[PDB]
């Protein structure tokens, strides 16, 4: 499992800092260059959850297609092909992600949407897939080539310094240990994500911090500035708006930071996971434990919210 | 050889008219540096609710106790300033050394050797790679084999002959619809089937397609 | 004009029921390009042109010819 | 699979290796010239 994106997220530093007062925008303005500075940080952020998405997934530029009669020598795919029989034309298993991972449009925040919808990276990853079991690593270097099946699987073997003999000998139990270990993964995830989920979680924590954070005084008479301009004159009013907004700058501050920091980890996931997928899904890795443990034969891409799942 | 030089020097050619004609990951690195120092001047001129930005002018118009709790605002207001571009700056310098880290890479599995590595040193099958420097980055030149042309065949795992089944030792059995032939399996060079070319393993009866065919033996006739 | 999405409200921009590669991104799979006279024209982006592999339990493409390319990094 | 002269290729006398066994290669392309 690996993480590729987070929720592209913007807030205007006015908007937060102050309400519809014009008292507190003019004295905004005193500190200068902090609200272009913060909105720059964040928007760029934003535009990187995209690059990150398609350094990702759109690795290909035929959208490929499997054949009508899935006749590949035994081995079944059924499990990680497309549902066409649904909406959301996503596999069982990305089906089974999707529902297991577990708004806030208010205070100047505002959450943009990703560029790819679920259904197109979900097309994505259903022509790697379809590329990959019909052409093995050719669509990776140029054109996809046809191939029977067990012959790509039959290479596969010299890879890993097995003589081919060995596979045709042995096929049908080959393709029954595959269709079993299949099996067990949709038992496995039905039955965690903690690596998807924590990044959701830790995105939500930041931005309830920044709500709560709105309601404290910074050593101010209030934390409301309506009540402060109701209750005092224009020379004491200003230094108590003053606070709220040294206090409020204060919070954006520490966000947007700790913002770009979790921004740079999950860039360097998803240039991780643009690698495991050049190397493990086209291809086949020498890279010890690279692509799973054992020696590496081949893996399948899965979507799942944020993320891609590696099926090695 | 002469067809791949031609190749070559004609692909070299196409890089000179692509250069002549983007730059962006380094450009917009300094683009995003002086925006940085610009924005650092730029917080010089701001009050912090101060009276004046000029230190010279609050103490033109200020005695010194006064004048003090004005300047508080303004070292206060610069070195949040500093803090912040200083936080910047090291935030990006993280980025520039996981590149530079990325670019001795392949310096050390493009440049020096060939690397097998999908996709990591340019698309296709990699050749080699060029160097070339550029201000504040690097440039390399990637020189890959791509595959083009191809054709339709049948094929089959295995050949049947004495009873015995016959796997090619290094490349692939295809028909041209009639006759049967050994190939390498990158780019298409047919050969007639024979004993050094194949291994034999087992019996004709366990492997799932199989197609009956004769296997040459080149040393049979020069028993005569 | 005026066409609403799920990236928000657009104004100026002609909606269309074609698809091409992504010109400006908008959002949630929309973009916007300069196209015929020449106008902004709005439309959902296509991932790549579709390929059907011929594929059979007894057949296989090979390669007859190679180009060499030179690629910038 | 017994050993044989397509299985295996030589170099120098048998002294030359730390550790080495004794034992026969079957030579088979020679009963194919026979």
């Amino acid at each position: 499992i690996l993480p590729v994106s987070m929720t592209k997220t913007s807030v205007d530093c006015t908007m937060y800092i102050c309400g519809d007062s014009t008292e507190c925008s003019n004295l905004l303005l005193q500190y200068g260059s902090f609200c272009t500075q913060l909105n720059r940080a964040l928007t760029g952020i934003a535009v990187e959850q995209d690059k990150n998405t398609q350094e990702v997934f759109a690795q290909v530029k035929q959208i490929y297609k499997t054949p009508p009669i899935k006749d590949f020598g035994g081995f079944n795919f059924s499990q990680i092909l497309p549902d066409p029989s649904k909406p959301s034309k996503r596999s069982f298993i990305e089906d089974l992600l999707f529902n297991k991972v577990t708004a806030q449009k208010f205070n100047g925040l505002t959450v943009l949407p990703p560029l790819l919808t679920d259904e197109m990276i979900a097309q994505y990853t259903s022509a790697l897939l379809a590329g990959t079991i019909t052409s093995g690593w050719t669509f990776g270097a140029g054109a996809a080539l046809q191939i029977p099946f067990a012959m790509q699987m039959a290479y596969r073997f010299n890879g890993i310094g097995v003589t081919q003999n060995v596979l045709y000998e042995n096929q049908k139990l080959i393709a029954n240990q595959f269709n079993s270990a299949i099996g067990k993964i949709q038992d496995s995830l039905s039955s965690a994500l903690g690596k998807l989920q924590d990044v959701v979680n830790q995105n939500a924590q930041a931005l309830n911090t920044l709500v709560k954070q709105l309601s404290s005084n910074f050593g101010a008479i209030s934390s409301v500035l309506n009540d402060i301009l109701s209750r005092l004159d224009p020379p004491e009013a200003e230094v108590q708006i003053d606070r709220l907004i040294t206090g409020r700058l204060q919070s954006l501050q520490t966000y947007v930071t700790q913002q770009l920091i979790r921004a740079a980890e999950i860039r360097a996931s998803a240039n991780l996971a643009a690698t495991k997928m050049s190397e493990c899904v086209l291809g086949q890795s020498k890279r010890v434990d690279f692509c799973g443990k054992g020696y590496h034969l081949m893996s399948f891409p899965q979507s799942a919210p944020h993320g891609v799942v590696f099926l090695h | 050889q002469k067809l791949i030089a031609n190749q070559f020097n004609s692909a070299i050619g196409k890089i000179q008219d692509s250069l002549s004609s983007a730059l962006g990951k380094l450009q917009d690195v300094v683009n995003q540096n002086a925006q940085a120092l610009n924005t650092l001047v730029k917080q010089l001129s701001s009050n912090f609710g101060a009276i004046s930005s000029v230190l010279n002018d609050i103490l033109s118009r200020l005695d010194p106790p006064e004048a003090e709790v004005q300047i508080d605002r303004l070292i206060t207001g610069r070195l949040q300033s500093l803090q912040t571009y200083v936080t910047q700056q090291l935030i990006r310098a993280a980025e520039i050394r996981a590149s530079a880290n990325l670019a001795a890479t392949k310096m050390s599995e493009c440049v020096l050797g060939q690397s097998k590595r999908v996709d990591f040193c340019g698309k296709g099958y990699h050749l080699m790679s060029f160097p070339q420097s550029a201000p504040h980055g690097v440039v390399f030149l990637h020189v890959t084999y791509v595959p083009a042309q191809e054709k339709n065949f049948t094929t089959a795992p295995a050949i049947c002959h004495d009873g015995k089944a016959h796997f090619p030792r290094e490349g692939v059995f295809v028909s041209n619809g009639t006759h049967w032939f050994v190939t390498q399996r990158n780019f298409y060079e047919p050969q007639i089937i024979t004993t050094d070319n194949t291994f034999v393993s087992g019996n004709c009866d366990v492997v799932i397609g199989i197609v009956n065919n004769t296997v040459y033996d080149p040393l049979q006739p020069e028993l005569d | 004009n005026v066409f609403q999405t799920r990236a928000g409200c657009l104004i100026g921009a002609e909606h269309v029921n074609n698809s091409y590669e992504c010109d400006i991104p908008i959002g949630a799979g929309i973009c916007a390009s300069y196209q015929t006279s020449q106008s902004i024209i709005a439309y959902t982006m296509s991932l790549g042109a579709e390929n059907s592999v011929a594929y059979s339990n007894n057949s296989i493409a090979i390669p007859t010819n190679f180009t060499i390319s030179v690629t910038t990094e």
